[PDB]
């Protein structure tokens, strides 16, 4: 039965070959492609059955420029920031088949966050530097759980356990030993923290805060959105 | 060349000089809270003769700060490595010399380190005095570990003629080296060339002050304070961040040395930078291994608030550590997660990182046709690097796949011209093809086939490492033990090996061979056509007439006529050997086509205007038994 075989060869670099076996081998290929695939609907029903947690989260770096300029005394003076994106949203779905009884969980969230950063390093040896950082948070999305139960329906929505940030402005400075980040307490003096809160509900209230040190009148201090851990926020706050 | 008036010393005195300097990075707003260093040591100024020095360096301790009394002062230790440090410094010492005083050319011994070397030379460039002058406004060109300099000399006290007072200062905007040094980035953010702007935003210039012996020219003390400012963050164009560099000098004592020796290390060097890494100690990976179970945990927790942030960190600590150690890590990190760890991969424009995807590529067990896919997807990337070679021998050993082979014998070819030198990945590939094939060359036809053809692709290589190789591509083609086709393919992979007189001798052993097989001998035959000589055309002419297997000789007496027909340039000296040969025998007269082998060949020569005649050759190959309808063979 006849054997044959081909090539392709430019400059005289052979450019793969073709061979009749080869042509056998891709049929059990394609017979291994048809042996994965009739397995496949069983295995993604199982992880239904059973539930599990699904997690999509993007941490793209859009704005980012790095580099570094020599010292005096012969030590190198990192200097980068960057703007970043992690757009990503908590999922998954657990079913208590043949219970009933469903738990479904769905929180998009956002984090628009800065830093700048300035480093002083000594290569192997140690670093010193601070992070200028500015961020703005947002979550938002659903905590449901469904469960049928002997001719009894019911459906439960979680309360939140915690403020809800649908907008979060927050700067804040960092002192960054080579084993340690640091963040740099705020000042005391006219340390202004105030909260306004209205009733979405008799347990939850839509909430209005500013923490932050009115330093403005205080010299080499930069003004009340600066120098400082300063957070201006929008919440949705549980009374609990 | 030693001017007086660059001395600033004494021959025969050691200068011991206390070195003492913190860096202190911090806000101003809020009482200078600073990330602050503290580094102390010993050091030992040698002057046997003027513009000869030796530099003992020792009792360095590395102290930094802790924390912070609550009047402000802080608190130093000395850190882990600060004994590494110590020693690491103590177990050199330097020689230098500076030709006209503003000429720096240092011999360290020993290859000392490249930062180590770098903190010695900006020490230097703050002990480097010019040499005296009697105007104020002096300015001038000098070298110093940041490049060259525009630096302002200016004498504060002057006694006699001898200056008492000095301060040395340069905008540091101005000196070669403000061009920002290149650092890996995110390859994937967008954002380009917006680096220079922000020089606009950086404020910076250096001043030293000086206090100076007007009798022995010595440095009674130095002091040198750097201080710069960024210009963003702050109201008022000055709240922004504020840095500082504060190294001093100081002269515990001179003792006077018995000494006119001098040395020079090997290694000559200049006193500017020279590009180093952004290194990191080993342990702190094992901070990562904390940082990825922490997020891991937190997702858990259900909270994002600080992720991405602390994936920065990370990526910056990543960017900070070195590439065996995470590949040697490697796979634990997969084991912790596949998705985080591809962001960082991907988010990770070292090249290490790149070379890890193979290796992320086999942890996942990723489907044969994508690793191939990928694998030459990569090979043909230019400058390969001994790792990548060396991961794609891996991946080749795994696999043993076609395209797997081919791209690895591509980037052989690529490193081979990138690194003319023999590395160990060469021998140790080598010898596992040699395992591949050995003297023999028995095993399975398309795997010992596709191993000789890929041997081929680096033939001038294994000729240049490994004749015995060669000696067993030889043994295989007189070898009966493999099938035509092996033995074929063996032919064929000294493509890259230039057939020498042995190589040729034996292909003329094979083809004169008459019981060597008509496809073998032609083969052979073409082969030795490549190169041949006038002695073996005429061996083979006169053989001609008697050999076997008419269709050969149809083959090969047609061949020969159009060689003779040929008029391409390399064919002139061709058809000269041709006729060396013909003297004393002719051609079988070339009958048939459809059943007997036959050779056809047309060349298309072009005139092109100012450039050299270009000649396309063409080679028609029919191969046929006096029992094939259809070619039995046949080669484009």
């Amino acid at each position: 039965v006849p054997e044959a075989r081909a090539y392709l060869r430019i400059l005289g670099e052979e450019l793969g070959f073709a061979s009749l076996h080869d042509l056998q081998l891709l049929g059990k290929l394609l017979l291994m492609g048809a042996r994965t695939l009739q397995g496949i609907p069983q295995m993604i029903g199982e992880v239904i059955r059973k539930g599990s947690k699904n997690d999509f989260f993007l941490h793209y770096i859009f704005m980012e420029n790095a580099f570094e300029l020599p010292t005096g005394a012969g030590l190198q003076l990192q200097i980068s920031s960057s703007g970043v994106i992690a757009p990503g949203a908590k999922a998954g779905v657990k079913l208590e088949v043949a219970n009933m009884q469903a738990e479904l969980v769905a929180k998009p969230s956002v984090s628009v966050e800065f830093v700048t950063n300035m480093g002083i390093i000594i290569p192997d040896f140690a670093r010193s530097g601070v992070q200028m950082n500015t961020n703005f948070f947002h979550e938002s999305g659903l905590e449901a759980h469904v469960a049928l139960k002997a001719g009894k329906l019911k459906f439960i929505i979680p309360s939140p356990k915690r403020p809800v940030k649908l907008l979060s402005g927050g700067n804040t400075l960092h002192l960054v030993s080579t084993t340690k980040t640091e963040v740099i307490p705020p000042l005391i003096e006219n340390r202004q923290s105030w909260s306004v809160c209205k009733q979405v509900f008799p347990g939850l209230n839509y909430c209005t805060s500013g923490a932050y040190s009115n330093a403005s009148s205080t010299d080499s201090a930069s003004y009340y959105p600066l120098t400082g851990d300063t957070r201006l926020e929008l919440e949705l706050r549980p009374t609990g | 060349v030693c001017p007086k008036d660059a001395t600033r010393f004494k021959h025969l005195r050691k200068y011991t000089y206390n070195y003492e300097a913190e860096s202190s990075s911090g806000v101003p707003g809020t009482a200078d809270s600073r990330s602050a260093t503290r580094i102390n040591c010993k050091v030992e100024l040698e002057v046997p003769q003027l513009c000869s020095f030796i530099l003992k360096t020792s009792q360095c301790t590395l102290k930094e700060v802790y924390g912070f009394n609550p009047e402000g002062k802080a608190l130093l230790k000395k850190t882990k490595n600060s004994e590494e440090f110590a020693a690491a410094m103590s177990r050199y010492e330097l020689k230098l010399a500076i030709p006209e005083g503003k000429q720096v050319f240092l011999y360290p011994e020993k290859d000392e380190p490249t930062y180590i070397l770098n903190i010695k030379r900006g020490i230097i460039s703050a002990l480097l005095v010019p040499p005296e002058t009697e105007e104020a406004k002096q300015v001038l060109f000098l070298d110093t570990v940041y490049g060259n300099c525009s630096t302002h000399f200016t004498v504060k006290t002057r006694k006699g003629n001898v200056a008492t007072e000095i301060s040395t200062e340069r905008d540091l905007g101005q000196c070669d080296r403000f061009k920002p040094i290149r650092t890996g980035i995110s390859p994937l953010a967008l954002i380009k060339g917006m680096t220079r702007p922000l020089s606009t935003l950086i404020s910076s210039s250096q001043s030293c002050q000086y206090t100076l012996d007007a009798k022995r020219k010595h440095v009674a003390e130095a002091i040198c304070k750097e201080q710069h400012l960024f210009l963003p963050f702050s109201y008022k164009n000055k709240y922004g961040m504020v840095a500082q560099v504060t190294q001093t000098l100081k002269l515990e004592d001179t003792p006077k040395i018995n000494s006119r020796f001098f040395g020079e290390g090997t290694k000559k060097m200049g006193l500017a930078f020279e590009s180093t890494k952004s290194t990191s100690p080993p342990k702190q990976a094992e901070a990562v291994l904390k940082t990825l179970q922490e997020l891991k945990k937190l997702t858990i927790s259900e909270q994002n608030i600080q992720r991405a942030n602390l994936f920065n960190k990370l990526v910056t600590e990543l960017r900070g550590l070195s590439d065996e150690a995470v590949t040697s890590l490697l796979p634990q990190l997969i084991e912790v997660s596949s998705p985080i760890t591809l962001q960082a991969l991907v988010q990770c424009g070292q090249p290490q990182c790149s070379t890890h995807i193979l290796q992320w590529l086999k942890r996942v067990h990723a489907n044969p046709l994508l690793i191939d896919v990928v694998t030459y997807l990569v090979a043909l990337i230019p400058e390969p690097s001994a790792q990548q070679l060396r991961e794609i021998f891996n991946m080749a050993r795994d696999q043993r796949s076609r395209a797997t082979l081919y791209a690895l014998s591509h980037a052989v070819n690529n490193y081979h011209k990138t690194n003319p030198t023999g590395t160990q990945e060469l021998l140790d590939i080598a010898n596992y093809l040699m395992e591949q094939i050995q003297d023999d060359c028995t095993g399975d036809e398309d795997y010992t086939y596709l191993i000789l053809r890929v041997i081929g692709n680096m033939g001038q290589t294994m000729e240049q490492l490994t004749p015995e190789l060669k000696s067993s591509i030889l043994k295989c083609v007189q070898s009966t033990k493999p099938s035509l086709m092996i033995q074929k393919a063996a032919i064929q992979a000294l493509r890259k090996m230039e057939p020498k007189d042995k190589d040729q001798e034996v292909l003329l052993q094979t083809f004169l061979d008459d019981a060597s097989p008509g496809d073998k001998r032609l083969a052979a035959y073409l082969m030795l056509m490549r190169s041949p000589s006038q002695a073996d055309i005429n061996k083979i002419v006169q053989i001609l007439p008697w050999e076997q297997n008419e269709q050969v000789k149809n083959f090969v007496a047609s061949h020969i006529a159009n060689i003779l027909n040929s008029e391409e340039l390399d064919i002139q000296d061709l058809k000269k050997l041709v006729k060396e040969a013909l003297k004393e025998s002719q051609l079988p007269t070339v009958m048939d086509f459809r059943k007997f082998s036959r050779n056809y060949q047309l060349y298309k020569s072009v005139s092109l205007p100012s450039l050299d005649p270009a000649s396309a050759k063409i080679e028609g190959n029919l191969i046929f038994d006096p029992n094939n309808y259809l070619p039995k063979e046949s080669m484009l």
